[PDB]
């Protein structure tokens, strides 16, 4: 506030009003409704199934928490899920893998014989708080 | 500093209750009816899977620590000052506190009745990757003792067990204040020089 | 249960000698055992048309363990005990004794 | 000898090539010219499943045995001592104990109302 | 200071006739404040006096 | 969900399931801009409040129905100032001020933070105690005694 | 260092008392407290000035630069 | 009857100073790590730690540029005459002095009043050999005063008796284990360092911003040669499935992918680094991944190293410059060199087959933490870590300066070859004139680094500080002077830190490092004091008789069983993977091995080992059966409660074991130790501090603090010193309540206070808080009085 | 701003901020006459 | 090869009895320490599972047994030296390794425990 006057606060909150007329459950609803929900929330496991045929071959399975659960946790549907997987989800995951196989290209290994970066008041600091 | 014989009888009756107390609240945070035994092969495989989390450890000590520190308020509130075998206005030790001379009724209760629950950075006493606490206590101990809870007072001495866990808890203040770079210095500077 | 043993050799005959997992090789070459005279050690060598194969006795487990075999039979009930020692061998292939310049630049 | 996605020489034990980089119908070891393939390595699969870690959420939590979250309504404070309060005039306050500054210092103490629910900070 | 970190410096160097005198007839060497025991709690010290007193005796 | 993913000869080995995982914890179902997460807390002296991790006026503005739209406070000064003016960002400074310490109950009169708050704002802009704010000051011989 | 004269306390004199004070521990075979009493240390606070004297300068004087070996 | 103080026991020790063995071994107990330590130097076995370092250090070549004339292509490719300088022996001598003819004794007392140091001269056998030993040159070199230790191998006072130390102006139970450098009496500090010989899986954020794709997953270990000197192996598990090898040389860090370190070590096949890394886990679906991406990736990278020998040369071609090693030398000498003297140095040369067993240990433990099979190790915690001795780091220094006179010799000779090139190495003329042209004063060199801590290094060390590693010996009082033998340092690195993990107060310290002994304000944590009754390892024995007993007792050996992971055990003696076991036989070996340890009937078995046992555990620490013998350990004393005899325990094994605090808590089944006495577990100055378990926690660490700066008793043998400053309490007097360790130290000699009247009492006004009242009669009689 | 030479002289602006500045030196704030320093003692009789 | 020094050619080996009929064939493989010896033994005491008691001179042992790469070279011959075991590599029917075992006492308690 006083010495740096921030618009980037590092906890920046707002505190909501509910009515009267909005219940408990209905107010906890919302706040799922508002929060926000990753891929990552509604995934119990996922089967990559590696083969290689004629062409790398990639089964990926991926096993949600029961329908019933995550709109119940998260206030999210079947048909919201269904939405960003066929839009988001692989298009990210196909720049990843490009990406991946450019960095495979790219550098082969690192350069051996040439120096990497290093990992990593004296007595001020060794004085007791009577010294 | 000396309690009656009538009410260090009340202090020794509400500590023998502290014992089932560990072992209570492990039960409840693992979620196991009937209270199963402190043994029990299901609790230890449990009891495991808090140690390897920073989180269900929470659960296990805020849980165990509300539960033992209720124990710890039952002794002082029935032992002072109706249990103390002198009293105000010439117990000057109680006499100081209420008088607001030095001291209060905490540092008091620490003395005459218990140190009670060693709280370290919000948390209980740490415990090792073998499940002990110390190499005097058991793996997954579900002890009040094991997890820093002292029934030892400052008149009547306190174990060496009790000891290492209290002088956990006095050291973790001074190492605060030692790693504080938090400086009301610049400012109090910054607002001075822009409103003289 | 007492089993009883028929024969004890304490002279060279049969040995056995670890490679790795999922060992073929040709099944018709031989492997050349020696011995060197407390406890003796051992030292296997073979040869083929694009491999060869060396195997020798570990010092310090040699000291330490001496290892038997034994056949079984299933009515008689009774074993025939023969010493024999453990080789840790490696196989070498044609690609090897290739090396380039002793001083490169 | 053939495991999962990766093919081993069975005469020296060098790791062979993959299928598809090198010429068909045949593959040597880059060791010793032996004869491959026998022509039943086949189309190999490998079975790979997620960390089990790899996803904190607050249905994986739930799907723990033990307790992962803690009660809104249950939650008492960290202890109670019978200390006049300051805001009206109450019996039960709840405390905490720390040292702070010095070790020549005092222990400080840290009350809490339970009538109002007021913290406060007072050495002596 | 006492062997229990009770340390504090000398305010005054008080006349043994104006010092209070026992009944015994010792007056104390040095005196310490009770009010320094409640914030610190350094009951070793407690039992060192009358240990003390019990050893010299 | 189950989808196939065919890749080429050349491509050979690679790890799928460390590269699906981040990929995952990175996609977004839901979420609306600026707000991460929403809770309900215990209500705060009689009041039935939200508090949200994230400030974004217009949004909560469409959720009339649920929230109080004149009673909407936020923590974020400049925040409050882009959307409700200097006056609203003024009391938001004595407000977040008095709650660092009423938390540590300490009692600081209120005719302080008025000035230090109407000080920050005597631009119509949401000014710091640092040489930023100084700046827009007359005196050049306090500017040089400062820094 | 030495004996010291007088007890801090109250004054009564105790410099004298220190060689017979060892004597009715050597010879009498007596126990610290009854020997204290055979010197006419009644007083807890004259009492310990004796019972309690280290006599360091036994250990200091082993160090002479006027006197070879 | 009683706890009493012994008065005429005391009173006649005062006149009569023993003749015989010293009272108050404790005394000499407690300076044990520092003394042991510097008389490792040059007695034990071996011939000690300075004839082992120049040992390592080798010969340093340089050739002449004189031609070959032979009636040829071997005239281009003749490097000249070869000259190869080593160092054979190292002497050092009790401090004299010579007045050019016959040669006197000087004690310590004399460098004290002269203000100078108490200095004994070193002398170093150098080897001058030429065209690899045609014709070899000796000559023993005078290299100047090596400050010596008092009370040490080589200092006058060890053998001297009480009576003896006071008739030489000493002290009459003289601790010693400090350096008289000017006048000034300076000790090296005690470090805490990573425990030698160990993988330890770490997650560090650090090993991210340093690479590309690099992640917190890492493995450690710090390898130590048999001269003490360290060489730190780390591991790193990049996000592309690669494994590389980090480590340092001179001072810059260097990369190798592990597949490549492995192959250099000992001829391998691709399938043999697969079953020493994954066991019998080959359905493991997250190993089979990650083995393929090493194997292949270094035969994408590297496909024409085919063999052992190649990957040697390629090693050595690429570190010729780094590593010096030139010009005759080869690329597969100069590969070999690397390894030598860079991977897993504690298993050292003629070992590569144990080398390559440890590194693919740490593969799979790499593996196993990220996974998540694995908990990550704490270099924090007291059970991950040794102490660098002083007299430890004195020969590691030491080392460091021989090893650059050597190349100062070299430095001359190539002044020479490349100006008017003089003659040739045959003559001793020319020896001796290069040799004069050399400053070969090392006891300088040696003088500094106890005067100004300043460590200076081509290598650096295997430590992160570069100052402080010397501190004066205060002795404004004994309870500080014996307290500083006693003190031990994290590092002056941490230090500057806003981790707080690192000052907290562990478990994994009980009976090593005490609770209550630490200082207030800015070195609370870091600056601890040891146990009273804990002890420093100075070298080890019977360890190689220890495999012999593990194999017997049913240890398969490591080079036929080729399995590996955390569902099997590891049997490993000092980092030395000598076989494999089951989980449920791994404990009934290491329970079996305590009892043999205790039991006097069993020669090859000491009771100092330590049986560092790790059951398996649901995602809790890697397992095995990691036993230690070496150097710096942590060690302290317990009675076995079979038996009913003494056993040494380490702060490793300790995490395991169920040791009880008094015979009265043991409970059935579920304890196999207990505590002799639990002030075993505290301090010095804080045993000596009175009814400490009826006093408030802060307060009995302040005590500590306290009596440090009292003004007691410097010393008796004052008017032979010659000190900046001493405080001495004149009427001092022996406490009458008091902790029987108080005469065990013999603290009598140096009277800290004084018994005073003291009345708890609010009279004068002027008394409050933090100000008490002094009567003034007794101020009149001397009370409290000092000089 | 002057080229390095093998810690160089400060200049006239280097002067005026040595540490804090000779205006927060030796302005702002200034060492003064009339004046003592001693350790502070208790007393209930002033 | 002919290296290394001091090492002899075997140009006798005695007979291996193989044959590896259909009432069936079974090899089995020992581990024993270097303290016990094998000619003074004549015979094994061994069941199935983990569950084995031996002893032999005051000293006590264990015959260890598990299910489940080693190579086993047989003699066809003593001229044609050793060769690799075949029927259709050959694996060992049953596994054995002999391990000593110290009996660890039992802590009087009665004596140890005081209060
Ligand atoms: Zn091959
Ligand atoms: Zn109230
Ligand atoms: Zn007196």
């Amino acid at each position: 506030i006083v010495m740096t006057a921030s618009a980037a606060i590092k906890t920046p909150q707002m505190t909501l009003p509910i009515w009267n007329d909005v219940s408990d459950e209905q107010a906890d609803t919302f706040c799922k409704s508002i929060s926000k929900v990753l891929l990552s929330e509604v995934i119990d496991k996922v089967i990559v199934t590696e083969t290689t045929g004629t062409a790398r071959s990639y089964v990926i399975h991926m096993r949600f928490f029961d329908n019933n659960e995550y709109s119940e946790e998260y206030d999210v549907s079947k048909e919201e899920l269904q939405n960003v997987i066929s839009n988001q989800f692989i298009h990210l995951l196909e720049a990843a893998i490009v990406k991946e196989i450019k960095k495979q290209k790219r550098t082969t290994g690192p350069d051996i014989g040439v120096a990497v970066p290093r990992l990593q008041n004296s007595k001020r600091l060794e004085e007791d708080n009577d010294e | 500093l000396r309690l009656t014989a009538e009410g260090n009888k009340w202090r020794t009756d509400i500590l023998k209750t502290s014992v089932d107390t560990g072992r209570e609240a492990a039960a409840e945070v693992t979620n196991l009816d009937k209270d199963t035994p402190a043994d029990d092969p299901e609790l230890l495989k449990r009891l495991q899977e808090i140690l390897r989390d920073n989180n269900k450890s929470g659960i296990l000590d805020a849980v165990t620590s509300s539960k033992v520190n209720a124990i710890t308020s039952q002794v002082v509130s029935k032992c002072v000052p109706d249990g103390t075998m002198k009293k105000f206005p010439c117990n000057s030790m109680q006499a100081m506190a209420l008088s607001g001379a030095k001291g209060s009724n905490v540092n008091v209760s620490q003395i005459m009745c218990l140190l009670g629950q060693q709280a370290l950075e919000g948390r209980r006493v740490p415990v090792m990757v073998s499940g002990k606490t110390l190499p005097s206590f058991k793996p997954y101990e579900t002890d009040a003792m094991a997890g820093g809870y002292v029934k030892g007072r400052f008149y009547s001495g306190i174990k060496p067990q009790e000891y290492y866990f209290h002088c956990m808890a006095g050291r973790e203040g001074l190492i605060d204040t030692a790693v504080k770079t938090s400086r009301s210095g610049y400012l109090q500077r910054c607002l001075t020089k822009q409103l003289e | 249960s007492e089993i009883e043993i028929e024969s004890v050799q304490d002279q060279p005959s049969v040995a056995v000698g670890s490679f790795f997992k999922g060992f073929r090789a040709p099944s018709d070459t031989t492997f050349d055992l020696y011995k060197k005279k407390e406890k003796d050690e051992f030292v296997l060598h073979g040869e083929n048309e694009r491999l060869e194969y060396e195997g020798y006795t570990d010092s310090s487990s040699q000291a330490s363990n001496q290892y038997v075999v034994g056949l079984f039979n299933p009515e008689k009930k009774s074993i025939q005990l023969y010493k024999a020692p453990v080789l840790v061998s490696k196989v070498v292939s044609k690609s090897s004794k290739n090396l380039r310049g002793p001083k490169i630049k | 000898s053939v495991v999962g996605s990766l093919i081993f020489c069975l005469d020296c034990g060098d790791l062979l090539e993959n299928p598809n980089a090198v010429l068909g119908s045949n593959v040597e070891c880059s060791q010793c010219k032996a004869i491959y393939p026998k022509s039943q390595f086949s189309n190999l699969k490998v079975v790979t499943t997620t960390a089990d870690d790899a996803f904190p959420s607050s249905l994986r939590a739930k799907k723990s045995v033990v307790k992962t979250s803690l009660k809104k309504n249950e939650l008492k404070d960290g202890a109670t001592i019978k200390e006049k309060c300051p805001q009206c005039g109450n019996e039960e306050m709840n405390y905490h104990t720390l040292q702070l500054r010095s070790a020549d210092e005092g222990a400080t103490v840290f009350y809490t109302c339970t009538s109002c629910g007021y913290k406060f900070r007072t050495n002596n | 200071s006492s062997r229990h970190g009770q340390k504090g410096v000398c305010s005054r160097k008080w006349p043994t006739i104006d010092m209070p005198f026992s009944e015994t007839g010792i007056q104390p060497d040095i005196i310490i404040n009770p009010h320094a025991f409640p914030s610190r709690m350094t009951i070793g010290m407690f039992v060192e006096s009358l240990a003390g007193k019990a050893g010299a005796l | 969900c189950e989808f196939k993913l065919e890749l080429a000869a050349d491509t050979e080995k690679l790890l799928m399931v460390n590269i699906v995982e981040e990929i995952c914890r990175k996609s977004i179902i839901r979420q609306i801009p600026h707000i991460d997460r929403c809770v309900h807390p215990e209500p705060e002296n009689g009041k039935r409040v939200l508090v949200t991790e994230g400030v974004n006026f217009q949004a909560m503005w469409d959720q009339e129905a649920f929230i109080d739209v004149d009673g909407i406070t936020s923590n974020d000064v400049a925040a409050v100032l882009k959307t409700y003016g200097v006056e609203a960002a003024r009391n938001t400074i004595v407000n977040e001020i008095n709650n660092v310490f009423s938390r540590y109950a300490i009692s600081v009169s209120f005719r302080h933070l008025d000035l230090i708050a109407d000080m920050m704002t005597r631009q119509g802009t949401y000014l710091a105690f640092n040489r930023q704010g100084m700046e827009t000051s007359t005196s050049s011989f306090m500017k040089m005694s400062y820094e | 260092m030495i004996v010291p004269v007088r007890c801090f306390s109250c004054g009564k004199v105790v410099g004298d008392k220190w060689e017979s004070y060892l004597n009715l521990l050597q010879e009498d075979e007596l126990d610290e407290g009854t020997a204290l009493s055979r010197l006419g240390l009644k007083r807890y606070c004259c009492r310990r000035m004796i019972l309690t004297h280290v006599d360091l300068i036994e250990k200091f004087l082993r160090y002479n630069p006027l006197e070879k070996r | 009857r009683t706890a009493d103080f012994r008065t005429l026991e005391r009173e006649s020790r005062f006149i009569n100073p023993p003749k015989d063995k010293s009272a108050f071994p404790l005394l000499q107990e407690a300076v044990q790590p520092h003394i042991g330590s510097f008389n490792a130097l040059t007695e034990g076995p071996d011939g000690g730690l300075l004839n082992l370092g120049v040992k390592d250090i080798g010969e340093k070549v340089i050739f002449d540029g004189k031609p070959l004339n032979s009636e040829e292509i071997s005239n281009s490719g003749y490097l000249g005459n070869k000259l190869s300088v080593s160092v054979e022996q190292v002497s050092i001598a009790k401090p004299m002095s010579n007045d050019s003819a016959v040669e006197r004794k000087v004690y310590p007392s004399e460098s004290r009043q002269r203000l100078t140091s108490y200095r004994g001269k070193l002398l170093l056998k150098l080897k001058w050999s030429v065209n690899n030993g045609e014709e070899n040159l000796f000559e023993v070199r005078d290299c100047g005063g090596l400050p010596v230790m008092l009370q040490s191998n080589r200092c006058h006072l060890n053998k001297m008796s009480p009576y003896e130390l006071v008739q030489h102006k000493e002290e009459s139970d003289e601790i010693g284990g400090y350096f008289i450098v000017n006048g000034i009496e300076k000790l090296i500090r005690m470090l805490i360092v990573q425990r030698r010989n160990h993988p330890m899986a770490i997650i560090r954020p650090s090993f991210a911003n340093r690479g590309a794709s690099y992640s917190h997953y890492g493995i450690q270990i710090r390898s130590v040669r048999p001269d003490q000197t360290s060489q730190t192996n780390v591991l790193h598990y990049l996000n592309d499935g690669q494994v590389t090898f980090r480590f340092s040389w001179r001072k810059n860090e260097y990369l190798v992918p592990v597949v490549m370190i492995l192959k250099a070590l000992c001829h391998t096949s691709d399938r043999e680094i697969f079953d020493g890394i994954i066991g019998n886990d080959v359905k493991d679906s997250f190993l089979t991944d990650r083995l393929e991406l090493l194997l292949r990736g270094f035969k994408k990278r590297y496909p024409h190293l085919q063999n052992r020998t190649q990957v040697l040369q390629y090693l050595g071609d690429k570190f010729r410059v780094v590593f010096q090693a030139s010009p005759d030398q080869s690329d597969l000498e100069v590969g070999q060199e690397v390894l030598d003297r860079i991977v897993l140095v504690h298993l050292g040369k003629d070992g590569s087959q144990d080398k390559f067993r440890m590194l693919l240990f740490m593969i799979r433990k790499l593996y196993s933490l990220v996974a998540g099979e694995c908990s990550p190790d704490n270099p924090d915690a007291t059970q991950h870590q040794e102490v660098l001795l002083g007299g430890f780091l004195y020969g590691m220094i030491l080392k460091e300066k021989i090893d650059e006179y050597l190349q100062n010799i070299i430095a001359q000779v190539r002044m020479d070859i490349n100006r008017g090139m003089a003659i040739n190495f045959k003559d001793k003329r020319y020896m001796s004139r290069v040799l004069m042209r050399v400053n070969e004063n090392i006891g300088s060199k040696m003088q500094y680094f106890l005067s100004t801590g300043n460590l200076v290094s081509q290598s650096g060390l295997d430590l992160q500080q570069v100052s402080g590693y010397t501190v004066v010996a205060e002795k404004i009082n004994f309870y500080r002077f014996i307290s500083h033998f006693r003190m031990v340092h994290r590092g002056s690195f941490f230090a500057q830190l806003k981790t707080t993990t690192v000052r907290k107060l562990l478990p994994e310290s009980w009976g090593f490092l005490c609770p209550v002994h630490t200082p207030d304000g800015s070195p609370c944590g870091l600056l601890n004091h040891f146990a009273h009754k804990c002890r420093i390892s100075t070298q080890q024995s019977d360890v190689s008789r220890i495999p012999s007993i593990l194999y017997s007792l049913g240890v398969a050996p490591a080079s036929h069983t080729f399995a590996a992971g955390p569902s099997l055990c590891c049997v490993q003696i000092d980092g030395k993977i000598i076989g494999w076991v089951s989980h449920e036989q791994g404990k009934i070996i290491a329970d079996t091995l305590r009892y043999w340890k205790v039991e006097g009937k069993t020669p090859g078995l000491p009771i100092d080992l330590e049986i560092g046992y790790v059951p398996p555990s649901t995602r809790g620490q890697y397992p095995g059966l990691y036993l230690f013998g070496g150097h710096s350990r942590m060690l302290r004393p317990v009675r076995y409660l079979p038996l009913d005899k003494e056993d040494i325990v380490g702060p490793f094994e300790q995490v395991y074991m169920n040791i009880a605090v008094t015979p009265q808590e043991i409970q059935n089944n579920v304890h196999t130790h207990v505590e002799f006495t639990p002030t075993n577990i505290l301090s010095i100055l804080a045993n000596l501090t009175p009814f400490s378990d009826f006093n408030q926690s802060p307060r009995n660490m302040y005590q500590c603090q306290m009596g440090k700066q009292t003004m007691g008793t410097p010393g008796v043998a004052l008017c032979h010193r010659s000190d900046n400053k001493l405080y001495r309490l004149q009427t001092g007097q022996t406490p009458i309540v008091k902790a029987n360790l108080y005469d065990d130290y013999g603290m009598d000699n140096f009277p800290n206070g004084f018994n005073a009247v003291v009345a708890v009492i609010s009279y004068t006004g002027y008394d409050m808080d933090d100000a008490m009242i002094i009567n003034k009669s007794a101020d009149e009689r001397g009370f409290g009085y000092g000089t | 701003k002057a080229q390095g030479r093998t810690v160089p002289i400060p200049g006239v602006k280097q002067a005026l901020e040595k540490k804090e500045g000779l205006f927060r030196k030796h302005m702002m704030g200034k060492r003064v006459n009339y004046a003592a320093r001693s350790v502070i003692s208790p007393d209930p009789n002033i | 090869f002919s290296i290394p020094d001091g090492f002899k050619k075997c140009k006798h080996l005695k007979n291996f009895p193989l044959n590896g009929d259909n009432k069936q064939q079974q090899v089995w493989l020992i581990k024993f320490p270097s303290n016990v010896d094998i000619s003074k033994l004549k015979s094994l005491p061994v069941d199935f599972e983990s569950s084995t008691t031996m002893t032999i001179d005051k000293h006590d042992y264990k015959i260890m047994d598990d299910t489940d790469n080693m190579t086993l070279l047989v003699p066809s011959e003593s001229k044609e030296s050793l060769k690799i075991a075949s029927t259709a590599p050959l694996q060992f029917d049953k596994v054995f390794s002999v391990s000593e075992t110290a009996k660890i006492p039992a802590i009087d308690y009665s004596k140890v425990r005081v209060p």
